[PDB]
């Protein structure tokens, strides 16, 4: 009846979009950065190793001062470390021992954590009574929390395993808005430098660009062949990079609305767990299932370096806002800082 | 004069093969959380101290026409060697006992095992070793009467000391060792039979041995043949008036006992897969650079 | 079924009516941004050891 | 975009034969292990058959052994299913599913509803 | 400098307090065994939760040993992304309804799920306790001539019950045959790629007088023992 007819319209629109993208695809980035001088080899050596987590770490997030960081592990702990002096500043137990994400507020007053409880917990760091306590338990998702980011000290954006993203209001713990359209579990999330848009990656091998205030999907990006595990905006917010289980990273442009580079090598057959950029955007760092990290020249798609100090799967990767140090976290329960 | 060159070779080889193992275990302590790795490190340290003591003894054995040293100095050197070897044996006993608790009572072992128990056990064994090595100096009927300036064991210590270490020492430890590994072998055999029965049942409907014995025999033989000839020859010498054995007990059979510090790194550290892998990694890193 | 079929088409009509610039312009702009900030990237370009806050000591 | 199109099928008398085909595009077909799944009316999705990366390892359900044959061609990016002897209880929609990840020997969620890497499905009905 | 020294001292003291608390928490964590319960809609899984958000907790204590069991609820049927959480679990209790060979085939779906779990690259060192549930329903299904394992498992024709079987008295041989056929259908998957790192522990149960916690306790003890024996080259 109604079906098997409107799908013809959908196919026609897909054909028209693909034809327009093919027409707009004038040249390639490979034949524009042909003369760009390669970075060569890059040696970054571990400087700190942070010990204290009993089980594997899933998430880490730097602070805006590029000094403090927070890490989440399955022994039920959220640990706030001082990257300088290797000291521990805070240790917070959790009601649920199964956490998959942690976020640190830009102001430095709150942290947030999630997990298989389908609840986002907000912890207050600056209080006069006691030391730390949970101030809000955002509930309403019907799947596991996979990522969460702070927009302000009052708003938060979460992604779940129920294929929907949500924007909350921490003052009252209410779902301000819901972003729908993904057909698979939403795994990653990245905020634009101006915090006006945000990109999400899911398990249907597609990325989506959302406008925060209106709640609609501006653009859909395809090209990956498997689940997307990580996303990161470019420093200027006009492009982003994705990592997938098909053992390749990709670069997408928002204005051109298509792919620019694929970063892969025949020696890699393991999926990417995390991606991040450098301060100037020349270097793209990726963490893999084969226990290593690879540093790619983001303009020429040649592997420029390797960070190898881990014994298990590497799952966390982050770069400071100063562009000074990188932090990696692995399933062997160790946090490492490189430079 | 072969007793100088063979002693030098043995001491150098022992130190070279044990400092590397100690460094490997230190590198693994930070990476892992293993209480048995503390015992492995203690064994390597005890072997290194055996090497140091033998190197200290080497001067007199090496060709040096010299005035006799002293009553006291020879006693101190003998006591140092005896304490080192006693520690190196009690460490193996402690490792075996730890394995037996790990396997026999798997739950309440996880409940009451930490770093404090390891520290207390190691401190206790070191205190016991240096107490029993230095015991004969402060007790009579263990030391010779006179003509003790020329340094040599059994010339400042009575043969009754070896009889005592044989009676209340080595043999009860060996009986405990054999009982522990026999029980472990029995448990392993039951588990292996269950595994094999299930595997045959699985492969029957889908179309289409001797491993614990070898390891148990290797461990028991290593703990056995190193010191037993020395102690039985000491018993034979004590029980009859054939004093010529005083020569043999110092020159050939004693070397056999020192050999126990060469099999120990090869058994309790080389078989451990991760120790071997880290040894390979460090060998590659050093040789390449 | 039919219910979401009435939506997936609409989104497509909302995604085909946007403006796309050529890949050459976007690639050139991205490369220019990368080469205009190489003087403040402590990973691409090195930093003097005094300024580095991490490698001061063990 | 990862796309799969099933072709063939339809109305056939009992004892007839069909040859379902599945054309895949958007991914390297030689890296993935493929499946045929089916859904009878008023029932849940039910795994039917699968084939490995090289075609060496093949498996079926108990109810379809000796009648259904799975095949694949890597140079033509195609997956075929030959149905030889058909019964009233074979009336169903047949889907061509793909494993979520390459180079893996496990295959988790090809039978769950709302699975991304599945085809549209072709209807097979045996009536008379 | 004086402010810097004061801040350094205060930070060191706070770190020391955190270290003490973390040491106590590690001592607690090392002595607790965590289990993952895994079933289906009607496979059982609720008579085991009985009689001792998005995840349901169960604490129990047998012979002074603590066990924490984690039941997955309010999570949809796709599992490849959250199953990887349970790779450091001491055991996965997989419950299967044995009488459901009549989706029109739930036993085959259980076999497929068990195959996926067994061959997962992140679950290479996790042992599976397998509970074949609802023996009574299978008994009255097989005693009657309503439905046969044959024409759903065509190889059931040339299957002979093993000589090592220990049937309960009052059990017909033609029921023991079906029970052990299902058991062997699971073991064919289990023993093809075990490699010595993990093992299956099948069991038969319908509703037993709290024998199930004893079975779980014994299987966990055997798992720890086999791990240690493999570590010491004795197995
Ligand atoms: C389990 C405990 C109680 C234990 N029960 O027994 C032992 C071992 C057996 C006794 N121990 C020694 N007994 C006598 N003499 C020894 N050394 C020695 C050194 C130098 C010369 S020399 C320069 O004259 O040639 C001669 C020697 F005999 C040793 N020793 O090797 O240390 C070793 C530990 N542990």
């Amino acid at each position: 009846s109604e079906l098997d007819q409107l799908r013809q319209e959908a196919e026609q629109l897909k054909n028209q979009i693909r034809d327009a993208r093919k027409a707009c695809a004038d040249a390639t980035l490979s034949q524009i950065t042909n003369n760009i001088d390669p970075v060569g080899r890059i040696q970054m050596r571990t400087r700190r190793t942070l010990r204290g987590h009993l089980a594997k770490i899933y998430a880490m997030h730097w602070g805006t001062d590029s000094r403090l960081l927070v890490s989440a592990s399955q022994d039920g702990k959220l640990i706030i470390w001082d990257s300088y002096t290797t000291n521990k500043v805070h240790a917070i137990p959790l009601r649920s021992s199964w956490v998959m994400t942690c976020a640190y507020a830009p102001s430095g007053n709150y942290v947030a954590c999630g997990g298989l409880d389908n609840i986002c917990s907000i912890y207050n760091l600056k209080t006069r009574e006691g030391n730390v306590r949970v101030s809000r338990e955002l509930a309403g998702h019907t799947g596991y929390l996979s990522c969460c980011r702070f927009l302000d000290d009052n708003q938060i954006v979460t992604s779940s395993g129920d294929t929907t993203c949500a924007l909350w209001d921490i003052e009252t713990g209410q779902q301000t808005t819901t972003f729908t359209g993904h057909t698979g579990d939403v795994m990653s999330l990245s905020l634009a430098p101006d915090t006006r848009l945000f990109v999400s990656g899911a398990c249907d091998a597609s990325a989506k660009l959302w406008d925060v205030r209106e709640g609609m999907c501006r653009q859909t990006f395809t090209g990956h062949e498997s689940d997307i595990n990580a996303i990161c905006f470019f420093p200027n917010g006009n492009a982003f990079a994705t990592g997938s289980d098909d053992a390749t990273c990709r670069l997408f442009d928002l204005r051109a609305d298509q792919e620019l580079m694929t970063y892969s090598h025949d020696n890699i057959i393991c999926g990417i767990t995390s991606v991040s950029f450098s301060k100037s955007g020349r270097l793209l760092l990726a963490g893999y299932d084969d226990f290593n990290c690879n540093v790619w020249d983001a303009l020429k798609a040649d592997r420029a370096g390797v960070l190898a100090g881990h014994d298990n799967r590497v799952s966390c990767l982050g770069v400071t806002d100063d562009g000074m140090a990188v932090a990696t976290g692995s399933w062997d329960s160790f946090l490492k800082i490189w430079n | 004069f072969s007793f100088g060159v063979i002693l030098a070779v043995l001491a150098s080889l022992i130190i070279a093969t044990n400092t590397l193992v100690a460094v490997a275990v230190l590198l693994l302590i930070h990476k892992n959380d293993g209480v048995s790795l503390c015992f492995t490190l203690n064994l390597a340290v005890a072997d290194t101290l055996i090497g140091v003591a033998i190197s200290g003894l080497l001067t007199d054995q090496l060709s040096s026409p010299s005035r006799p040293t002293q009553k006291t100095l020879c006693s101190l050197r003998m006591a140092f060697v005896t304490s080192s070897a006693a520690a190196s044996v009690l460490t193996v006993m402690l490792i075996t006992f730890d394995r037996y608790l790990a396997i026999k009572q798997p739950f309440r072992y996880l409940k009451i095992m930490s770093g404090f128990v390891a520290g207390a056990c190691i401190a206790g064994l070191w205190l016991v070793s240096y107490l029993i090595g230095f015991l004969p100096l402060g007790i009579p009927m263990f030391q010779q009467t006179a003509y003790k300036g020329q340094c040599s064991f059994f010339a400042v210590f009575h043969p009754h000391f070896v009889l005592t270490l044989s009676c209340v020492g080595f043999f009860p430890a060996m009986l405990l060792f054999v009982f522990f590994y026999c029980d472990m072998l029995k448990i392993a055999s039951m588990h292996s039979q269950q595994i094999r029965k299930m595997e045959h049942a699985g492969a029957m409907a889908g179309g289409y041995d001797f491993k614990a014995l070898r390891t148990v025999s290797v461990l028991i033989g290593s703990f056995a043949l190193c010191w037993t000839p020395f102690l039985i020859t000491g018993i034979v010498q004590v029980a009859c008036q054939e004093c010529h054995l005083y020569l043999v007990l110092e020159r050939y059979l004693w070397l056999l006992g020192v050999g126990n510090s060469l099999l120990n790194p090869l058994i309790y550290a080389y078989w451990q897969k991760e120790v071997r892998l880290q040894l390979y990694h460090m060998a590659l890193g050093v040789k390449k650079v | 079924s039919i219910a979401q079929a009435r939506k997936l088409v609409e989104q497509l009509k909302m995604e085909a009516n946007i403006d796309r610039i050529k890949v050459s312009k976007a690639a050139a702009d991205l490369m220019a941004y990368c080469e205009a900030h190489a003087k403040e990237d402590p990973l691409l370009t090195p930093v003097p050891a005094s300024e580095n806050p991490f490698r001061e000591k063990k | 975009q990862v796309q799969l199109q099933e072709s063939g099928g339809g109305l056939v008398q009992p004892g007839g034969s069909l040859r379902l085909s599945c054309a895949a595009s958007g991914f390297t077909f030689s890296n993935y292990k493929m499946n045929w799944v089916r859904q009878a009316p008023g029932k849940g999705l039910e795994w039917v058959s699968d084939i490995s990366q090289s075609g060496a390892s093949i498996s079926y359900t108990g109810s379809v052994k000796g009648r259904f044959t799975i095949s694949r061609d890597n140079a033509k990016n195609t997956l075929y299913l030959q149905m030889n002897s058909l019964k009233p209880e074979d009336t169903a929609v047949y889907y061509c599913a793909r494993c979520p990840a390459p180079f893996t020997r496990d295959c988790f969620d090809v039978t769950s509803t709302t699975y991304a890497y599945r085809g549209q499905g072709t209807q097979v009905t045996v009536s008379s | 400098t004086e402010d810097q020294r004061n801040e350094e001292k205060a930070q060191r003291e706070a770190n020391k307090k955190i270290e003490k608390q973390l040491q106590k928490d590690k001592q607690v964590y090392r002595a607790t065994h965590r289990l993952l319960l895994l079933g289906a809609g009607e496979s059982g899984k609720n008579t085991i939760v009985k009689q001792m958000s998005g995840i349901f907790e169960t604490k129990f204590q047998v012979d002074k040993v603590n066990f924490h069991m984690f039941d997955v609820g309010a999570q949809r049927d796709e599992r490849r992304k959250w199953i990887q959480c349970f790779n450091d679990v001491t055991a996965i209790i997989f419950v299967v309804a044995s009488s459901s060979y009549n989706q029109t085939n739930r036993l085959q779906a259980a076999l497929k799920l068990f195959d996926s779990i067994w061959n997962n690259k992140w679950l290479r060192d996790t042992s599976v306790i397998l509970f074949l549930n609802k023996q009574d329903l299978l008994a009255e299904k097989v005693l009657a001539g309503k439905s046969k394992i044959e024409d759903y498992f065509p190889e059931f024709a040339r299957y002979t019950t093993p000589e090592d079987a220990t049937p309960e008295p009052g059990e017909d041989p033609r029921v023991t045959r079906a029970k052990y056929f299902i058991r062997d259908e699971f073991l064919r998957i289990s023993t093809a790629s075990g490699d010595g790192r993990h093992y299956c522990y099948p069991h038969f149960t319908c509703a037993v007088d709290t024998e199930n916690i004893r079975r779980v306790f014994n299987d966990c003890r055997d798992i720890i023992q086999r791990m240690h024996l493999r570590q010491y080259e004795l197995l």
